[PDB]
RNA sequence: UUGAAAGGGAAGGGCUUGAGAUCAGACUUGGUACCGGGCCAGCAUCGGUUUGGAGCGGCAGGAUAAUGGCGGAGGAAUGUGGCACGGCUUCUGCUGUGUGUUAUAGCCUCUGACGAUACUGCCAGCCUAGACCGAGGACUGCGGUUUUUACCUAGGAUGUUGGCAUAAUGAUCUUAAGUCGCCCGUCUUGAAACACGGACCAAGGA
RNA sequence: ACCGAACGUGAAGUUAAAGUGCCGGAAUGCACGCUCAUCAGACACCACAAAAGGUGUUAGUUCAUCUAGACAGCCGGCCGAAUGAACUAGCCCUGAAAAUGGAUGGCGCUCAAGCGUGCUACUUAUACUUCACCGUGAUUGCUGUUUUGACGCUUUCACGAGUAGGCAGGCGUGGAGGUCAGUGACGAAGCCUU
């Protein structure tokens, strides 16, 4: 029942993880992700068994290529993903539109 | 990047009250920026943080927290009832209160 | 030892009224009615009107 | 609040036991309380209220 | 739920024939009342007081099914100004008897949670199901009594929206007791 | 109150001496038909032998406003009791509808005379059609040709507590 | 509807009691408030009517001692901060805390003769009496009954006056000059795409 | 005396939480790196109760709404154009007064065939936000789906994850804050009484 | 002593009477009017005010004069369009004078935060609804599986205010019969103690 999240890490350094639904905000930016391959990504990937796993970097770097090719076409797009989210003076969620 | 907030500023106001007797279990909160029942209801379940500081240290912080959730609204002008694991003590009136926006459902 | 309300707890509905499964699947709620489109108020019921 | 039409929590007025600790008529009251509870026959019922009766509600035969 | 369809379709139309035949077509007059009594315990005069516990409403919020007759007419004038009464709807009797149907069963209330229930107690007046029972509470029937004995008084929550400013003045005076005829529908969605 | 317009029709319980008993119809100011019958054995027990008991309801039936979109004036025949005496009088009201000006009737009588609902009878309210038939200045004021008027003073209605700029009443 | 940090009320032309309510509320929910010139408020009513009714105050002294009774207090801030003392419940100790929010002042004394005032129009005096009213203003109330610095406050209020309108005359040509750049700068890809944004 | 704490014309009390102090407890009498457990929480799904949404759809009734729009007939004025007189206008929303009835604006009444909406009801129609609770403890019942002597939402909460076990958690004591709280006993219709006994404590006392 | 509602220990929801400018939980809410008091008024019981008056203001009733130029004013004219009288009752004012300073509860309030009336929402009792737990009363069953507790176990429902008073079940004290082959100078009893 989670989400399998990437920053990217290059854009952003937030790896592969895994976040709660309800611990999210649903913006209405997408990226096309047809282009990435996240089959063998599942709960037994994230077993806990510091030390990064080379089979954790590789495939953080492979799902980034893509996201990254993805992402480029969008202007602005990875500027918006490396800034982060802040609630400024006058900002009024019940009436924002993520 | 001089801005790293979260959360909607709120407000300890009251408990829940006739004329005479209190009601510690309810409290009475004041997010800002809300003034209808329509705008409060957007923040109905979120989860509600006082955060306070404390004398002695515990696992080397001396701030400590009473986490809480809000439960329905209250009267016409956005207010809205909240139900604090501890009741917050009464001294907290007019105290700042962390509204959070989890659980998100947007 | 739990009182389920029948309103709410279809399983209960089913048990107590066996005729709530035809009566959607029916659709007697929205059933509609055929008949001609007449007003039988024209003539002497404008007495409303005026008296 | 409730309008009571009748005193609430009024015992039943009828002897539930022998008032007596003779542990022989007690036996006699097991014995009829099990007849009672499972014979259907009206005299069982009979003789287990008798059982209980204080000794002027049993005069002499 | 065909003659409950059919009837009504047959007053429309008895309705909608005497206005093209220039008469008027005066409805039955209602044949059934849903009582609930509004006022507390406390300062009842004795004759009041007795009708109400010969109505069974013994405490406030509670409703109870009358079947109109003179008697039972000039019982209720006499608790008028501690009841709101009116005309149920079907529906009206239906969501009442789901939700806070209970039966007398050994001087006991049993909710009717099962058809076995109401036929263990009701079999020898042909009801074996709550929609039976339903039916001759909302058609009054030739076993009105014995369906609405066996019907524990409802135990209603005050409305959902309150009352109006003043309850205990009548209906007309913008009150809620006395007959409001209609209304007592819509007192009841707020109540239960 | 909130108020419609309706036909009561009612007449005496048929007898075997009088089998067709006349049919007596009035029109009812009220917020509903509950208080439309009540109202009706109010008046019939005022100007006939008839009771709720020995009488019988024939209908109750909405009259809706001909043209609720168009504006007009009534004129509106009143008795009133007062703290000391009983008086009749007559008054004037503009509205698209014929209950809206019964409304402001209520409203009027209760403001001026103190005169709640129960203390009135409508007598009758007329539609006037002619613009002579009105008699009073307050609503004759209103139908003079190429009426204009501003609304000096205008009092805008603020959303937040504190306002940082200087009010203003321009319209 | 934003919690301030201090909320600085301009108090001309504000209705007393109207304003004192309000303030009561916020200084009772930890609102910092400071009202200013309050030798400009108002109440309705006419002069000779407010007069009377605060020689009816004064009348009411102990009898048995008079330094027990009611302190009269005449400046315009005073007046003020009674109405609002009176909507506080004062003898507490979160009332004297709420009480410690507040700040009442005549004319607009140092550091707020160069920070924002605000009004509160539930409580204006132009938008709440019919246009016909009479009212009273507590600065001649408070001469009218003692209160002896009247003339210092208007000698220091035409300084502070002939001072914010040098500041504001600055403001204005800067302003001015900003306004010419933001213009030649406009028609320009940046300001195309805020025009599509609604900035 | 020492130590701790509180203290603006009494003090003391109840309820609630904070702070400080004290006390307690599951890694159990745990079993073999692992199995599993305890407590506190997050999420998911369920059941009971309940408050909502600028909710969406279907059906019925009424004067088979009244209106409105379109068509026809009639009419009037707070009379449009035009016309005839005027005061200021290079007739520059020019304007006033008369006339009369659509003209270079329109309006009112009656009416003919359609088409909607409001309001009030019904749906054993649909979607959607939140809160409180989880009593019981092998099976047994009533139903439902039956692809089935099987499964289910159908005679009352489970699944999963994290953290903690030198502690998150709970209780009490002291104290602050909010709120409420008059001195008991007695005789009395009526006591906090400006009615009576009572300075305090121990032992005795009907 | 009035209104509401009557009370076991709790959770959630909703209300009653009363309220929603602040003190105070809830609207400076929507609406139609009225009232300005140099003693306003402000909510039943209830904590007061009358007769009589006012060209203050509002709304009514009935008469009368009116474009065949009403009343007022300059000498029929002159602009032109309403006017006069009596009466009725709303609010306000006069009538209305007491002793400590002081009470719509207070602040304060004037297209109200006042008075009359309508509407929407909202606030909250030990009351109502659902659920947990305590007790009382009733109630279902329990012996070839009753089985070392049947004065017991178990199913279900309803109910719970209380002086004087009655009854029931328990707590505690000195001494007595029996029992624990009970505790105790390796510390009984007593006393002090978050
Ligand atoms: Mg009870
Ligand atoms: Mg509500
Ligand atoms: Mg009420
Ligand atoms: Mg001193
Ligand atoms: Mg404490
Ligand atoms: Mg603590
Ligand atoms: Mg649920
Ligand atoms: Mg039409
Ligand atoms: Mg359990
Ligand atoms: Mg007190
Ligand atoms: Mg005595
Ligand atoms: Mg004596
Ligand atoms: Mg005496
Ligand atoms: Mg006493
Ligand atoms: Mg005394
Ligand atoms: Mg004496
Ligand atoms: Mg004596
Ligand atoms: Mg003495
Ligand atoms: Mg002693
Ligand atoms: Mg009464
Ligand atoms: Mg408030
Ligand atoms: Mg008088
Ligand atoms: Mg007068
Ligand atoms: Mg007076
Ligand atoms: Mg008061
Ligand atoms: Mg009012
Ligand atoms: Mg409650
Ligand atoms: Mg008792
Ligand atoms: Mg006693
Ligand atoms: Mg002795
Ligand atoms: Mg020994
Ligand atoms: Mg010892």
């Amino acid at each position: 029942n989670t989400l399998l999240v990437s920053g990217p890490f290059k854009v952003n350094g937030v790896p592969l993880r895994r976040v709660n639904a309800r611990y999210v905000i649903a913006t209405s930016t997408k990226v096309n992700v047809s282009g990435v391959d996240v089959s063998k990504f599942n709960v037994e990937y994230f077993a806990r068994e510091k030390e990064i796993k080379a089979e954790r970097v590789a495939d953080q770097k492979s799902v980034d290529a893509a996201l990254l090719s993805e992402i480029k076409k969008t202007p602005l797009l990875k500027q918006y993903l490396a800034a982060s989210f802040s609630l400024k003076n006058g900002d009024r969620p019940h009436l924002l539109k993520f | 990047a001089e801005s790293h907030r979260l959360y909607v500023k709120g407000k300890h106001i009251s408990y829940q009250r006739s004329k005479s007797v209190t009601n510690p279990n309810v409290s009475l909160i004041q997010i800002e920026g809300v003034a209808s029942p329509k705008d409060a209801k957007f923040y109905l379940g979120k989860r509600i943080a006082y955060v306070y500081r404390a004398p002695k240290e515990i696992r080397g912080s001396k701030i400590r927290v009473i986490w809480g959730k809000v439960t329905r609204t209250h009267g016409n002008n956005g207010l809205v009832r909240a139900n604090f694991k501890k009741n917050l003590p009464p001294k907290t009136f007019g105290a700042s209160v962390r509204i959070m926006l989890y659980p998100s459902n947007i | 030892v739990l009182k389920k309300n029948p309103l709410k707890n279809k399983q209960v509905l089913l048990r107590l009224n066996p005729y709530a499964k035809a009566y959607a699947a029916e659709k007697v709620g929205s059933a509609k009615v055929e008949q001609a489109k007449v007003k039988p108020s024209k003539g002497q019921f404008a007495e409303v009107l005026k008296n | 609040g409730r309008d009571h039409t009748s005193k609430q929590h009024v015992r039943s007025g009828h002897r539930t036991a022998p008032k007596s600790d003779n542990v022989y008529l007690q036996l006699l009251v097991k014995l009829y309380s099990f007849l009672a509870r499972r014979t259907d026959a009206p005299f069982n019922k009979v003789i287990l209220k008798s059982l209980f009766l204080s000794k002027i509600n049993r005069p002499p035969v | 739920q065909k003659e409950y369809t059919e009837a009504e379709r047959s007053v429309i139309k008895a309705k909608r024939d005497a206005k093209a035949s220039n008469s008027y077509y005066v409805d039955a007059q209602p044949k059934l009342v849903f009582v609930v009594r509004i006022k507390g315990i406390n300062k009842i005069p004795p004759k009041p007081r007795k009708v109400l516990q010969l109505l069974r409403l013994t405490q406030i919020n509670a409703g109870v099914f009358v079947r109109l007759t003179k008697a039972t007419s000039e019982l209720i004038k006499l608790a008028e100004p501690y009841v709101a009464y009116g005309y149920p709807s079907l529906s009206t009797i239906r969501q009442l008897v789901y939700k806070r149907g209970f039966g007398k069963v050994n001087k006991q209330r049993i909710a009717l949670s099962d058809n076995a229930i109401i036929e263990a107690n009701l079999g020898k007046f042909n009801i074996l199901s709550i929609e039976d029972l339903i039916h001759e509470i909302y058609t009054v029937g030739p076993n009105f009594k014995q369906v609405s004995n066996f019907l524990w008084p409802f135990k209603l929550s005050n409305p959902n929206g309150g009352f109006r400013a003043r309850k205990f003045q009548h209906f007309i005076q913008g009150g809620d007791t006395g007959n409001r005829e209609q209304f007592i529908n819509a007192l009841v969605k707020q109540m239960n | 109150s909130r108020l419609n317009e309706y036909q009561v029709i009612g007449r005496n319980l048929p007898t075997e001496s009088v089998p067709e008993p006349k049919l007596f119809r009035m029109r009812i100011f009220a917020p509903n038909t509950v208080v439309a019958k009540s109202r009706y054995w109010y008046f019939l027990q005022k100007l006939h032998k008839v009771k709720k008991a020995s009488g019988e309801i024939v209908s109750v039936n909405i009259i809706s406003e001909a043209k609720p979109t168009k504006v007009k004036t009534f004129g509106i025949w009143l008795r009133y009791e007062s703290r000391s005496g009983i008086h009749n009088m007559y008054k004037e009201y503009r509205d698209v509808t014929r209950v809206g000006a019964v409304e402001t009737m209520y409203q009027d009588l209760a403001a001026r005379h103190r005169a709640r609902f129960r203390s009135i009878h409508i007598l009758k309210v007329v539609e006037l059609e002619k613009t002579d038939d009105v008699k009073r200045q307050y609503v004759k004021q209103f139908l003079t040709k190429d009426l204009k008027f501003p609304l000096p003073h205008r009092v805008q209605k603020s959303k937040k507590l504190f306002q940082a700029t200087a009010p203003t009443t321009f319209y | 509807s934003s919690f301030e940090k201090v909320v600085v009320i301009d108090g001309k032309g504000h209705l007393l009691g109207r304003l004192a309510s309000i303030v009561s509320k916020q200084i009772l929910n930890g609102q910092k408030v400071v009202v200013v010139r309050c030798e400009e408020l108002n109440i309705s009513g006419e002069f000779f009517r407010n007069k009377l009714k605060y020689h009816d105050y004064l009348r009411k002294a102990t009898r048995y001692n008079k330094k027990k009774g009611p302190f009269h207090f005449r400046a315009p801030s005073r007046i003020l901060y009674k109405a609002i003392r009176g909507m506080i419940p004062h003898k507490t100790a979160r009332g004297k805390a709420a009480l410690e929010r507040l700040k009442v002042f005549e004319g607009v004394p140092p550091p707020y003769d160069k920070k924002k005032r605000v009004v509160v129009p539930q409580a204006l005096r132009v938008l709440r009496l019919k246009p016909g009213r009479k009212y009273t203003t507590v600065g001649k109330l408070s001469s009218a009954v003692g209160w002896k610095y009247e003339s210092v406050v208007e000698k220091l209020e035409e300084k502070r006056k002939v001072q914010s309108a040098e500041y504001y005359a600055k403001k204005k040509a800067l302003t001015k000059k900003l306004n010419a750049a933001k213009a030649s700068t406009a028609e320009s890809e940046a300001a195309q795409k805020l025009a599509a944004f609604g900035y």
